[PDB]
């Protein structure tokens, strides 16, 4: 459970806090994302 | 990008007849047409929608993650 | 984000009759009716049975302006007769008709085997 | 057998062609308009997205939703949750659908209105499945997805009329023509040599009496005999459109007749 | 449609014709201003901080930034950002407030001397209205 971040391009999740280092695990790519909202999101089908 | 379920100008369902009408080109040889046609899309607001859909989807979906 | 709710077109307002009827003053034996959260639907179909109407001497309806799903119906008849009662026999010939409409296609649909 | 007539020319789970005889174009026309518009359907309303690993947008998706046509059969025993006394929806007034989708296959892994489930109790009425008039069995083709790719939602079907959105629109193209001929002189044509040459005859020119030149014009004449075509989309059969416009309709009218009733006590 | 006027097909607009997706992108940068004083990536206390925009930062994680999945609104703050300066004036990111939407991806990276930086994306669908051209 729970994936801070996300791998640019591996996908591999990565759960990091402030001062950990902004980089992946295994693969150098200091890119990174931020995996959606557990706040569940509805939308109108219009 | 990815097939429009119903027709814009009068809402006719298109949304099933897309594989069917990729298939009814390779498969049978058919020109587009015909295809259209066989489909039941008589009506030139529907025959639009299959015959000048650009399916950009299959290239998007060329990406990894 | 100036666009108005879709039900506004339907859906009677807070405090808002569905008909609200007025006299005309410009002349004898004549009513306006604003009918609201309609449109031609209803309106043409009404003028169009006054007219049937011998005793009916004015009918015309106008949506003012295509924002608002509301319509104006003018009703004027001959001295003695009253304008709503015109109305309501219009709406009930209108009923009548469309009854005979739906018996008649339900018969001949019954009779179809595709 | 009364006041106006039906005269049906063809049938199938798509379409009613047929000739509507002793009515007023008025008449004609109104329900042409209540059949487009004014006829209650089922279609997703809300879209929950838990999940989306899609090319495509949350709304993109939810949009098409929407436009899936859902089993309108029953519509008429299911309340417009507006009208219903819950809070949100229930089963009185709701559908729950449900799509759970991932790309197993090294293949590209296709989203159908077919992998669309309902969670909700129907209370045993004809109502949400997903219209499948697909050959193969597998309606509208919702999304593609390649591999990690997982769509997961949740989708609330309401009752409605295509007032509030075309999705609701139970009906597709309605054909209507009168006087094939023109002898209610209804359109002045435009030419360029003859407009009897340069304008095609239509079908129904078969089912009236040709003009004859040698007569002067009706004006007494008045419109009467409406040549239709009613095309369904899915959610309610093609009958029961022709039907459920007469009596929406007819409703409609009651209402005015009812205004008008509760108006008198005051 | 008269004076270059057109009528759309509420109908067809509903259908799907001439939708469009939408997605502007938001920027903001830790900056270090000299020996001592560096920006920080937070959710602001209105106690403590001064200035604060009249917007919501409820939506904001304690790392200072929308989850994306979050719908948004006019004024509300996507980017939670402080000045220190003495306790510390507000430096956040609001959405204009003429728009909205939900939150498409919020990316975190280091630049090219190492200055924590935040990319936001946010989408919205515009669906043909009134004054739109075509
Ligand atoms: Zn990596
Ligand atoms: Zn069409
Ligand atoms: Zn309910």
């Amino acid at each position: 459970a729970t994936l801070k971040y996300i791998c640019a391009e591996c996908s591999s999740k990565l759960s990091l806090s402030r001062t950990d280092a902004v980089r992946c695990k295994d693969c150098g790519h200091r890119i990174l994302l931020k995996a959606r909202t557990k706040r569940l999101v509805q939308f109108e089908a219009r | 990008m990815i097939v429009p379920v119903r027709c814009f100008s009068c809402g006719k369902v298109v949304g099933d007849k897309w594989e069917s009408y990729l298939n009814l080109l390779q498969e049978d040889e058919l020109d587009e047409g015909t295809a259209l046609s066989r489909l039941g899309l008589k009506r030139y607001c529907c025959r639009r929608m299959i015959l000048t859909h650009v399916d950009l989807i299959e290239k998007f979906l060329r990406y990894n993650p | 984000m100036n666009a108005p709710d879709r039900f506004e077109l339907f859906l009677l307002g807070e405090g808002e009759s569905k008909l609200k009827i007025d006299p005309d003053t410009k002349a004898p034996n004549a009513v306006v009716i604003t009918f609201e959260k309609e449109d031609h639907t209803l309106g043409n179909l009404i003028r169009a049975e006054l007219l049937n109407d011998r005793k009916v001497l004015f009918a015309a309806y106008k949506v003012e302006h295509p924002f608002f799903a509301r319509f104006k119906l003018r009703i004027q008849t001959t001295e003695g007769y009253d304008p709503k009662d015109a109305l309501k026999n219009a709406c009930n010939s209108i009923i009548n008709k469309l009854g005979a409409l739906k018996t008649n296609f339900e018969t001949e649909w019954n009779l179809q085997t595709l | 057998e009364e006041g106006p007539q039906v005269k049906i020319r063809e049938a199938s789970k798509d379409n009613v062609d047929f000739i509507l005889s002793n009515v007023d174009l008025a008449m004609a026309n109104s329900l042409r308009r209540v059949m487009i518009a004014e006829i209650p359907t089922l279609a997703i309303d809300s879209v929950e997205v838990e999940t989306n690993t899609t090319v495509l947008a949350d709304e993109f998706i939810a949009h098409r939703l929407g436009l899936i046509p859902l089993q309108s059969m029953d519509i008429e025993q299911l309340e417009y949750s507006r009208d219903c006394f819950c809070e949100d929806h229930c089963d009185k007034c709701s559908v729950v659908l449900t799509l759970q989708a991932f790309g197993e296959s090294e293949s590209t892994t296709n989203v159908y209105s077919k992998d669309l489930v309902i969670v909700s109790n129907l209370m045993g009425r004809n109502i949400g499945h997903p219209i499948i008039q697909d050959k193969e069995g597998n309606g509208v083709l919702i999304c593609k997805l390649r591999k990690g790719q997982e769509l997961k939602l949740t989708c609330v079907a309401k009752k409605g009329i295509a007032k509030e959105h075309a999705k609701w629109g139970p009906a597709a193209a309605i054909e209507f023509e009168y006087d094939p001929w023109n002898k209610l002189k209804h359109t002045d044509y435009w030419y360029e040599q003859d407009s009897a040459k340069e304008w095609p005859q239509s079908k129904n020119c078969e089912y009236e009496d040709p003009p004859n030149e040698g007569d002067p014009f009706d004006y007494k004449a008045q419109a009467d005999t409406f040549y239709m075509n009613v095309e369904s989309v899915g959610s309610i059969p093609v009958d029961q459109v022709v039907v459920r416009g007469i009596d929406t309709l007819q409703k409609k009218v009651a209402s005015i007749l009812l205004a008008l009733t509760q108006m008198d006590q005051d | 449609n008269q004076e270059d006027s057109m009528i759309m097909n509420q109908s067809s607009i509903d259908r799907g014709l001439f939708r469009s997706l939408f997605f502007r992108s938001y920027m903001d940068q830790e900056k270090k201003y000299g020996m001592s004083i560096t920006e920080t990536f937070e959710k602001p206390q209105r106690t403590n901080t001064l200035r604060m925009k009249h917007g919501t930062y409820d939506k904001l994680d304690d790392d200072g930034l929308i989850a994306p999945g979050v719908r948004v609104s006019g004024e509300d703050v996507i980017i939670g950002k402080t000045t220190p300066i003495s306790s510390k004036r507000d430096a956040s990111t609001p959405l204009r407030s003429t728009e909205n939407g939900i939150v498409d991806q919020v990316l975190v990276t280091t630049n090219q001397d190492g200055l924590k930086f935040v990319k936001v994306r946010v989408r919205t669908t515009k669906i043909p209205q009134i004054g739109d051209k075509f």
